[PDB]
């Protein structure tokens, strides 16, 4: 097509249909760190999470406005 | 499968930003599509486990302020309400950042397009999942910066850079209230947790309620277009069209819809607020159904669409009946976010790419996909019995004859008007670009084809849920008696009842048979008598018609007369203020003072044996005296320098 | 200016007057064979005035005719894509071409 | 170095006048309304609601002891 | 020993620098090692020095309580106690982090006198950082004012076209008030016999004479922090002065005001404070009103930023003076998170624009982001920063100060809530134009933003982020330190 001077223009994202030669090396070494991410995600939200409505039962809350009251 | 329901699309958004370039441009665009279709997946597994098994998750990361009894904490809680806005937003946005891999095929920039429009489905994740006020402010903040970049994403173009400010102006505006109700809040109630504060809204005062809920009214306003500030809606078509079939169907625009919502254990005690809510909702569905009407374009009419069905959810909440509007939003989130991509295929498929409908016509054995989309979208935004606009379209209009008040009364006819608007515009676009006679250059249609698969699969998925996604959500939100107690309505308030049975027959039908043959005789008169609908002719008609066409001049008057005027009170106090009386007051004046007496006193310094004789000689006149007289030889004085 | 006619100057002005006279009747009128209807009646138009060499009634039609043009002027005027004031307009214009001047900052 | 900035003429004119606008300015009667306006009317006019209402605001907490909603319904028939 | 290390380490440093530059005057031409490469072997001192100067503060640092009430490091030196608390630690850490990024802004960019440039930043930011460790009004006013010495001579040594005008301003208008202070400083010191600041703290005088020094101190900090209708020096400094002097006027210098409200106002004239608090709104309210209106009408590049300082800087005023512990905290925040968001603009602005175009007019500059991708991603970050985004330190401080200001005042404090909407309407629309439409026909393609200034703007975008996203590490050390301030009584 035509010219875009993409020479000296080398922001993070490349602009104007800027595809490396080395495409398919670096798309799988993204996939591969990406993939770990969300296992983290997984990991880290499974161990942390909790239900707001079952860390205390109903006799204990029963009481606390007998203590307030 | 908390964390990663919210966080997957922020690093899908980070990869194609700063990777993309290493990354290329195709395997750019499906990461990012790969990062949002699991956390599509997560959020169904939450919706099996938090709606049917009543199991709510909470996942507290870090405390983020400690000032005294203020305590904010950067936590995501994923409750019922909450999953009821995953299902609309996280659906579609997947549905559009798969439409736009095909759709931006063309555009030099889609690495970066897509690291803003996944970014743009993180800051939406992080409002609809907050559990303090705060965090949903930190959420509702960043639609704006993402729009802004998406709605100026061609920098080039004078008309949408222009646009991004307009959209990001006044959402801030609105942002402005919102940080002024959130004070409210911390000054009233202490904290501004969703816990906290809910479980106060009996006991505080109405006078305190009314006013923090009047802040969030007018940040509503910016974000869910409606009327007074809804100048921004139509100026955002600037950007792509993935764009406004995000923007428009589940995300920006609703925003303003959700705050309201989430708000109702606090706005059930204030019957004033909810007047206001119910009026601006009635006014803003009858314009636009009628700006629609008149309207050139066909990315215009679907926004002004957008805005009439918005207003719908707002006149639903004015009744205090909360579950209809949520309801009302899901289904609108598909059959809204349908109509755009399926507008988007027709502006694509014309080699011409057009986006007036005055040149377009007999369209529809062309592209007889892209039409179909397109009509099933239409009579569901019709109502039409039997889909989903039916299940959560109509129930609202017929609640506001089931409160048997006289604001519902009025607003009633406002919502009939715009229900049978929606009935005549819909025709209008379907006419215009369908079953009219050709007006592009006959070498258009020698080459107007249908898309690629791509470009196809989302609309084929969002039809189907057009038309069977109202009937199977139903029961969860609107059934009788279902438990949903994260939207308070007041016992006062349940006339559930009353709507669904007292309602007249006529009324179940009123709306359908006004629009069924409202739609009819305007499809006659559009193609056996046009001769009427040439409006130049009758003077008081072609008034209306340019009334209406250039959106009750509000555009005009926001302009012309308040940035306008704005502008020039920074003139003016530019000039006669900042350059004005602080320069008189100041440097300049003060140069024109020393110099004047410093002329004065460099007259005196002169060699001169009497001139020296004559002041000695005079002081002496100090001792003489009486000092009672010092004042005034000082006044004498300084009359002597002049 | 001085409306002389049968110039060339007036040729361009009655070519610019009949431009946008046909232009703003396409707005309103969106079916072609309704469309051909009035482009003949406009032009029976510019027929009555075509034999015309007084300057004094000449003046005073053009003010017309302006007036005409601006009272039926459409305010959503159709406009190509591409075209100023369209849709498409310098969306994704190319890079200006020029070297770059490095310098020592 | 190399003036890579093309300079305008008339945009340093521009810039010159936009800096020196307190030369040209004159204590007329109407730089006299709009300094009377900005200076003496909006700040005493924040200067009452700063002091009409200044330690008469006790709203934290504020409760309520008033209902809200009516009792009995009186039909207009 | 902190201040004692701190005087005679730059005392030291000092004589260094004039040693081996002023030794080859002589009657011989400059041939020398030392100027070889723009006197790179002199910079290179200046630099490591101002970053040893971070490293003192550093080891006194790690000793200091968080918990304990009252002046820590308490040391007598030049018969002057010097103390360190809650909220000295801070504006000292933050006052001595500038120091290299000042110098660094400069690094390339100046005609001469590198040697001579280099000594009064030093100066400047170790008189700076001395000013809030001190114990007395006497020794505040001092270093409150020494700096007029070398900031006169920095700017008109190393300005603008107009540097003559400008260096006018910033010696008579920073003189001319403090003056006005001397005074009433003065007033402690004869009716009270000392202006230690634990010696009066304590002491109540009477309601008018309360009055008479709020006012003769109020003066002095009116016109320091520009505040309406007496800020009409600064926009002409910053526009004049050097990319060195921008960054640490409005980085330090004019949080000195902010911290003379700490000092001088609070705790000893602590009734009248209350009396003048609802004066105080209208005055900061209308200058932040005002400041953000003007800057909508402007045209010079550094002289935009010059005014979003002031707005930025009403509402630190606005927050220190509620009486909460929430209005306190935040406007000491907002100070911090405003001493690295404004020091950056000046480097996008005066310090990358200007230092290739050599222009300050807004009307050439369009379009940037077409040439220079990455000069308009921090134009846009550092933009949001300083309006105001959740994610930003900017925010936590303006939440809380304009939370601080409803609790004291609900009515009128409301109008602070203009701050959300107005710093974005200025800002953006700089940062809307400088990245909008096609790329300017007057500006020449030229190199991106190099290694040094991407350097400045990440290492003043990181502190800025980690206050917003956690400010806890700042909250924490100044909650028991604001809490002393609060004048209350609760029956
Ligand atoms: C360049 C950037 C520099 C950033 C510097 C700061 C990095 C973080 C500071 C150190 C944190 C070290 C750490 O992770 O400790 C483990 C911590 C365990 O703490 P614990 O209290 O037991 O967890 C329960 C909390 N509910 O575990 C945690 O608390 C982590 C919880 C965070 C969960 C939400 C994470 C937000 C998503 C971030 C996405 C971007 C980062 C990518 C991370 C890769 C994994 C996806
Ligand atoms: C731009 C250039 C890049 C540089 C800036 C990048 C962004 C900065 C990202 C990191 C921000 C710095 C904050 C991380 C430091 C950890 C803060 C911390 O101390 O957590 C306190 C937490 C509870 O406090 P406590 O019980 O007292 O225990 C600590 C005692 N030492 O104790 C803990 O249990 C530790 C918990 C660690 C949690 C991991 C950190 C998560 C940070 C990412 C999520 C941020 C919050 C979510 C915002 C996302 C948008 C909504
Ligand atoms: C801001 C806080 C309120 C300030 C109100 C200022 C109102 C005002 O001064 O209006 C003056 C302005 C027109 O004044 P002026 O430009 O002098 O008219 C010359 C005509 N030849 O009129 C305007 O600019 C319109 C301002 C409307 C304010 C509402
Ligand atoms: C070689 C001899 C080294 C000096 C040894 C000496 O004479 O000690 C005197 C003094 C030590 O201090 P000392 O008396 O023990 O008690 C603390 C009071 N400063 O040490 C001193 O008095 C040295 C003081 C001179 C260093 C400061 C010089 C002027 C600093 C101007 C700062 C401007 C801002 C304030
Ligand atoms: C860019 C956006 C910037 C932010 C937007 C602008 C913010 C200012 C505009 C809104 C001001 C906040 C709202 C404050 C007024 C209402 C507060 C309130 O509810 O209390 C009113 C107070 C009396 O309290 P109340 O409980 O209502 O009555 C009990 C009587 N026993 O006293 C009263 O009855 C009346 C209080 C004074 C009314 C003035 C309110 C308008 C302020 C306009 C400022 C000047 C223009
Ligand atoms: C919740 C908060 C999440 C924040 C993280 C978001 C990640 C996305 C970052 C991608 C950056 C990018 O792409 O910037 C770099 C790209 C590069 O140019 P290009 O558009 O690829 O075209 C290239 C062709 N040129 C050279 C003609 C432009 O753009 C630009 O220079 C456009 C200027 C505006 C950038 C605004 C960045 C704002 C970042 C966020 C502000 C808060
Ligand atoms: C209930 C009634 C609903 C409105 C039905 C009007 C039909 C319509 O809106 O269309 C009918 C006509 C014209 O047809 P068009 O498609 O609008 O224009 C066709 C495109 N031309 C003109 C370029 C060819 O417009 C109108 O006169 C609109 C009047 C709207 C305001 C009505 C009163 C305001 C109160
Ligand atoms: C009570 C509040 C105190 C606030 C601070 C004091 C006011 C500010 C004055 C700054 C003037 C300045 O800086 O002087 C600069 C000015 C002029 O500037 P120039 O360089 O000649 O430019 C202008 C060039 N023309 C004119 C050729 C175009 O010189 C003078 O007029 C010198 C005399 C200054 C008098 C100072 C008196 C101070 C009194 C203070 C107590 C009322
Ligand atoms: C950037 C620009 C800076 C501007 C600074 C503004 C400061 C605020 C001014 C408040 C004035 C005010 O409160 O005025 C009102 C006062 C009080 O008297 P009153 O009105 O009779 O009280 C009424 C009492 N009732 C209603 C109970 C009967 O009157 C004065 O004696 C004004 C003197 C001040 C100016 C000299
Ligand atoms: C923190 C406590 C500090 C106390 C000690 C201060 C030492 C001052 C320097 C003395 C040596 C000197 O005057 O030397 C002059 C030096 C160095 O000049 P150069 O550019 O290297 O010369 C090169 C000449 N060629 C090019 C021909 C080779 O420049 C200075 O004047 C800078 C520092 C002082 C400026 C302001 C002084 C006013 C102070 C007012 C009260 C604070
Ligand atoms: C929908 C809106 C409805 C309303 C829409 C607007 C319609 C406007 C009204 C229509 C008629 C109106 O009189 C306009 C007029 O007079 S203009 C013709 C002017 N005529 C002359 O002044 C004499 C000179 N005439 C020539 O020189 C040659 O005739 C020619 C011009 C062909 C040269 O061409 P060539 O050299 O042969």
């Amino acid at each position: 097509h035509h010219i875009h001077t993409p020479s000296y223009i080398k922001p993070p994202t490349g602009g104007w249909n800027f595809t490396p030669a080395n495409w398919k090396q670096n798309t799988v070494l993204v996939l591969v760190g990406f993939t770990a991410c969300c296992v983290g995600l997984y990991k880290l939200g499974e161990a942390g999470s909790y239900n707001p409505k079952l860390k205390y039962k109903e006799e204990e809350l029963s009481r606390w406005n007998q203590s307030a009251k | 499968m908390i964390l990663l329901c919210i966080f997957t699309p922020f690093l899908g958004s980070l990869i194609s930003g700063f990777f993309g370039r290493y990354i290329g441009v195709n395997s750019s665009k499906w990461i990012v599509c790969l990062s949002i279709f699991v956390s599509v997946v997560s959020t169904y597994i939450l919706f099996i486990d938090v709606i049917f098994n009543e199991i709510e998750y909470t996942y507290n990361i870090m405390n983020w302020l400690n000032v005294e009894y203020l305590v904010v904490d950067w936590s995501f809680t994923i409750d019922k309400l909450s999953v009821s806005m995953l299902v609309p937003v996280v659906t579609v946005s997947f549905l559009v950042h798969l439409y736009s891999v095909s759709y931006m095929s063309h555009d030099p920039h889609q690495q970066r397009f897509f690291s803003y429009l996944s970014m743009f489905t993180f800051a939406m994740i992080v409002l609809v999942t907050g559990d303090n006020y705060l965090i949903l402010f930190v959420g509702w903040e960043f639609i704006g910066v993402a729009s802004y970049l998406l709605i100026s994403f061609w920098f080039t173009r004078f008309n949408a850079v222009k646009s991004g400010l307009s959209a990001l102006l006044i959402n801030r505006f609105g942002d402005a209230l919102l940080v002024l109700g959130l004070s409210y809040l911390v000054l009233v109630t202490g904290s501004v947790n969703y816990n906290t504060v809910f479980a106060l809204g009996s006991y505080l005062d109405v006078n305190m309620i009314t006013v923090i809920l009047i802040c969030f009214l007018v940040a509503s306003m910016a974000k869910s277009a409606q009327l007074g500030l809804h100048s921004w809606l139509l100026l955002a078509m600037e950007g792509p069209t993935p764009v406004s079939s995000l923007l428009h169907a589940a995300c920006l625009v609703i925003a303003g819809v959700f705050l309201l919502m989430r708000s109702s254990p606090l706005l059930e005690y204030t019957p004033i607020v909810l007047l206001l809510i119910l009026w601006l909702g009635g006014l803003s569905t009858l314009i636009s159904g009628l700006i629609a009407m008149v309207s050139n374009d066909i990315k215009k009419i679907i926004a002004l669409s957008t805005m009439s069905q918005v207003g719908i959810m707002m006149i639903a909440i004015g009744v205090s009946c909360y579950n209809l509007a949520l309801f009302h939003l899901i289904c609108h989130s598909f059959f809204k976010a349908l109509l755009f991509m399926s507008a988007g295929s027709v502006i694509h498929s014309i080699i011409s790419e057009y986006q007036d409908i005055r040149m377009y016509g007999g369209f529809r054995q062309f592209i007889p996909l892209a039409y179909t989309c397109i009509f099933i979208a239409s009579l569901s935004l019709m109502a039409i019995p039997g889909l989903t606009g039916f299940y959560s379209k109509d129930i609202i209009i017929e609640s506001m004859y089931g409160e048997y008040t006289f604001s519902g009364f009025i607003i009633y006819w406002f919502a009939l008007i715009s229900a049978t608007c929606t009935s005549l515009y819909s025709i209008r676009l379907i006419y215009y670009t369908f079953l009219n006679n050709p007006n592009s250059p006959k070498y258009i249609y020698i080459n107007l084809k249908e898309n690629d698969i791509v470009l196809i699969t989302p609309m084929i998925i969002l039809t189907i849920l057009s038309i069977f996604g109202g009937y199977l959500l139903r029961d969860i939100y609107l059934g009788m008696g279902s438990p949903f107690n994260e939207l308070f309505i007041h016992p006062n308030n349940l006339s559930l009842i009353e709507t669904e049975f007292s309602l007249p027959s006529i009324l179940k039908v009123l709306p359908l048979i006004t629009g069924l043959g409202g739609g009819l005789i305007l499809l006659l008169i559009y193609e056996f008598n046009y001769s009427l609908f040439l409006v130049y002719n009758n003077k008081n008609l072609s008034k209306l018609y340019s009334f209406f066409n250039q959106k009750i001049m509000f555009d005009q008057l926001l302009n012309n007369l308040i940035l306008r005027s704005g502008l020039n009170i920074g003139w003016l106090l530019n000039v006669h203020i900042d350059r004005g009386i602080l320069q008189l007051f100041g440097p300049l004046g003060l140069w024109k003072l020393s110099t004047f007496i410093s002329s004065k006193l460099n007259k005196l310094v002169f060699l001169n044996i009497g001139f020296i004789l004559e002041i000695i000689v005079l002081s002496w006149l100090l001792i003489v005296f009486k000092v009672s007289l010092l004042k005034y030889i000082l006044l004498l004085i300084i009359f002597i320098i002049l | 200016k001085a409306v002389v006619p049968f110039s060339e100057a007036n040729k361009k002005y009655v070519s610019s007057l009949y431009r946008k006279s046909l232009r703003t009747a396409h707005d309103w009128i969106n079916k072609t064979e309704f469309y051909r209807v009035k482009a003949s009646e406009i032009r029976s138009r510019f027929d009555a005035n075509k034999h015309i060499n007084d300057p004094n009634e000449l003046k005073v039609i053009f003010k017309e005719t302006e007036a005409l043009l601006e009272d039926y002027a459409h305010p959503d005027p159709i406009i190509p894509p591409c075209r100023p004031g369209g849709s498409k307009f310098e969306r994704n214009i190319p890079p200006r071409v020029e070297a770059r001047i490095p310098i020592d900052v | 170095g190399p003036h890579l900035l093309r300079e305008d003429a008339s945009f340093q004119r521009y810039g010159q006048l936009r800096d020196n606008l307190a030369t040209y300015w004159k204590f007329n009667r109407k730089a006299a309304r709009n300094v009377f306006i900005f200076l003496v009317a909006v700040p005493a006019g924040l200067g009452y609601l700063a002091y009409n209402y200044e330690g008469k605001t006790p709203f934290v907490g504020k409760r309520r002891t008033e209902p809200i909603f009516e009792q009995d319904y009186v039909p207009r028939k | 020993m902190l201040v004692q290390n701190l005087i005679i380490f730059n005392i030291i440093g000092i004589v260094l620098l004039v040693l081996l530059n002023n030794n080859n005057n002589g009657i011989l031409n400059k041939k020398s090692l030392l100027t070889i490469k723009n006197e790179l072997k002199l910079k290179q001192i200046g630099l490591i020095i101002s970053i040893i100067n971070i490293l003192i503060i550093i080891e006194n640092w790690i000793g200091f309580n968080s918990n304990y009430y009252g002046f820590q490091n308490i040391e007598r030196f030049l018969n002057i106690y010097w103390g360190i608390d809650g909220i000295s630690l801070l504006l000292v850490l933050l006052t001595l982090i500038l120091g290299p990024i000042a110098i660094l802004s400069n690094w390339k960019n100046l005609k001469g006198y590198y040697t001579y440039y280099v000594i009064s930043i030093n100066m400047l930011v170790i008189l700076m950082a001395l000013n809030f460790i001190c114990l007395d009004l006497v020794s505040f006013y001092i270093l409150f004012e020494s700096t007029l010495a070398p900031l006169f001579l920095l700017i008109g040594i190393y300005g603008a076209n107009n540097k003559n005008k400008a260096a006018y301003y910033v010696l008579i208008y920073t003189l001319a008030s403090s003056l006005f202070m001397l005074l009433s400083i003065v007033i402690y010191y004869i009716i009270i016999n000392s202006t230690d600041y634990i010696y009066i703290n304590n002491i109540i005088l009477s309601i008018n004479l309360q009055s008479l020094l709020f006012i003769g101190i109020i003066i002095g900090i009116a016109v320091k922090t520009p505040l309406m209708p007496v800020h009409t020096w600064l926009p002409t400094v910053h526009s004049e002065s050097p990319l060195g002097g921008s960054i640490l006027l409005a980085g330090v210098i004019l949080k000195l005001a902010i911290y003379g409200v700490i000092r001088l106002l609070l705790p000893n004239l602590s009734e009248i404070s209350m009396m003048f608090t609802p004066i105080i709104y209208i005055i900061s309210i209308l200058t932040l009103i005002y400041s953000s209106l003007i800057t909508l009408k402007q045209t010079d590049l550094k002289v935009i930023i010059a005014y979003s300082s002031i707005s930025h800087l009403a509402v630190c005023m606005i927050g220190i003076f509620a009486n909460n512990l929430i209005g306190i905290n935040g406007s000491l925040i907002l100070c911090l998170a405003h001493g690295f968001v404004s020091p950056a603009l000046f480097i996008l602005v005066g310090g990358i624009l200007y230092d290739r175009y050599h222009n300050r007019l807004i009307n050439y500059y369009q379009g940037l982001s077409t040439f220079m991708p990455i000069f308009s991603i921090y134009l846009v970050v550092f933009s949001f920063c300083n309006t105001g985004t959740p994610l930003s330190g900017n925010f936590v401080g303006e939440f809380l100060s304009i939370t601080g200001a409803v609790i004291r005042h609900p009515i009128i404090g409301s109008l602070t809530a203009a701050s959300v909407l107005l710093s974005a309407c200025y800002q953006m629309k700089l940062t809307n134009r400088l990245t909008g439409s096609v790329f300017s026909q007057y500006l020449h393609i030229t190199n991106d933003v190099t290694n040094r200034e991407i350097f400045l703007l990440n290492w003043l975008l990181i502190p800025t982020i980690i206050i917003g996203i956690y400010p806890s590490f700042v909250t924490n050390i100044l909650n028991l330190a604001s809490s002393t301030l609060i004048y209350s009584v609760l029956i």
